[PDB]
């Protein structure tokens, strides 16, 4: 069963470097060339690079020529894409893919993708604000606003995981400031607002920050 | 160099046949391959060498390359066929392959109006000299909304940040929108509103200081 496993993604500032890896299994590694194809947020597929089955040819898209290099280690069944002098427009999900034949053919197996984010923003923990229940049909909506953090991801639980039904945590928005915001809301019985405590647990691992915000 | 041209989008009713064209030069003499990419997933090969069907691809997907045009035909369309489809060639004379820009196939499914919840700024944020209104939009279908804000009855564009819709567990869509204000702007108006338009109908929620 052909299987491709990518790693090495992450978040960097412009001008820095990243090295992606593609670990292969289930085929004779050195009989196949390996490609990289990327996808900017919201946009189509863009071919990036190829290394030939025998490492004898390496080609790169004009958009990355001179900045990217590629290598293969047949001992470890792995391909490495070295990305130097990264630019914000290099932000993308990067896929490795196996080519069926020795050039001029098609990509028959694809990895699951490695996320690469190139941004001038600096790591920042969130400001968490309660979204208090106020004044639909016996149920109340309350939530927390997770404001101005960087980078993704943030996770949210309620009551340390004891409250799961009626929870909806929304995907974040990326703002013009370069920081993110997201919200999590739960619907509960109006009658419970005087007797039950509601706390949202916000975890931002990239800044080693956790916030437990009491709502109401 | 060579370019492959595909239509940006195709709409098709469940059970009907979708046809995606791929134009380029001298396709009589070249292989054209096709890839499927469903939202949030990696691409998958769905046609190789004009008409070959890869392992795991339904028989309803059929590639062809005839008269200089390559076509992916999806027969008896299912909702699960909603995806972006890309054609690809690799000329003898080119060091690298060429992809088309992709065709988005949407499958024509029970509509649902959005639920809208609007929260005013918290007192905590206001005493930190900031103000954010939060508009949460859930359970709508198809996945396209437009979001407008108003201060009293005047449209507001500055300070607005809105997500693109994303699919929920139940196959409906959700989105959110944020309006950033100064405290003085929040306190100086009678009300603010989040208006969500969907398939021509609007759901509007209002809050007041």
């Amino acid at each position: 069963q052909v299987h491709l496993v990518e790693s090495g993604g992450g978040v960097v500032q412009p001008g820095k470097s990243l090295r992606l890896s593609c670990a292969a299994s289930g085929f004779i590694f050195n009989h196949f060339g390996i490609h990289w194809v990327r996808q900017s947020p919201g946009k189509g597929l863009e071919w990036v690079a190829v290394i030939w089955y025998d490492g004898s040819k390496k080609y790169f898209a004009d958009s990355v020529k001179g900045r990217f290099s590629i290598s293969r280690d047949n001992s470890q069944n792995t391909v490495y894409l070295q990305m130097n002098s990264l630019r914000t427009e290099d932000t993308a999900v990067y896929y490795c893919a196996r080519e069926r034949w020795s050039g001029h053919s098609y990509l028959d197996y694809w990895g699951h993708g490695a996320l690469v984010t190139v941004s001038s923003a600096s790591t920042k923990g969130p400001s968490v604000f309660p979204l208090a229940p106020s004044s639909s049909g016996g149920t109340a909506a309350l939530g927390c606003l997770v404001k101005d953090y960087f980078p993704e991801p943030v996770t949210v639980s309620w009551n340390s995981g004891a409250l799961t039904s009626g929870v909806h945590t929304f995907p974040a928005v990326l703002q013009s400031s370069g920081l993110y915001s997201l919200s999590s809301v739960v619907t509960v019985p109006s009658s419970s607002l005087g007797t039950q405590t509601y706390i949202c647990n916000v975890n931002h691992k990239p800044s080693n920050t956790k916030v437990d915000k009491k709502v109401e | 160099s060579n370019v492959l041209t595909q239509p940006p989008s195709v709409s098709v009713a469940p059970g009907q046949t979708a046809r995606i064209s791929c134009g380029g030069n001298n396709l009589e003499s070249k292989y054209v391959h096709w890839y499927q990419q469903k939202p949030g997933q990696a691409p998958v090969l769905v046609v190789y060498e004009d008409s070959g069907r890869p392992s795991g691809i339904p028989e309803r997907f059929s590639g062809s390359n005839s008269g200089g045009t390559a076509t992916l035909t999806i027969s008896r369309v299912e909702a699960g066929d909603e995806a972006d489809y890309y054609c690809q060639e690799w000329d003898t004379s080119s060091d690298y392959p060429v992809f088309g820009g992709g065709t988005k196939v949407t499958v024509l499914q029970p509509k649902a109006a959005p639920s809208v919840t609007l929260f005013p700024p918290s007192s905590e944020e206001l005493q930190a000299n900031k103000a954010t209104l939060v508009c949460l939009i859930s359970d709508f279908y198809p996945g396209a909304v437009t979001v407008a804000w108003k201060a009293d009855s005047s449209p507001v564009k500055a300070g607005v940040e809105t997500t693109t819709p994303s699919k929920q567990s139940n196959n409906k869509y959700a989105a959110s929108s944020y309006l950033s204000l100064t405290p003085e702007q929040w306190k100086s108006h009678r009300s603010y509103s989040c208006q969500v338009t969907h398939e021509g109908s609007t759901v509007e929620k209002t809050v007041a200081p």
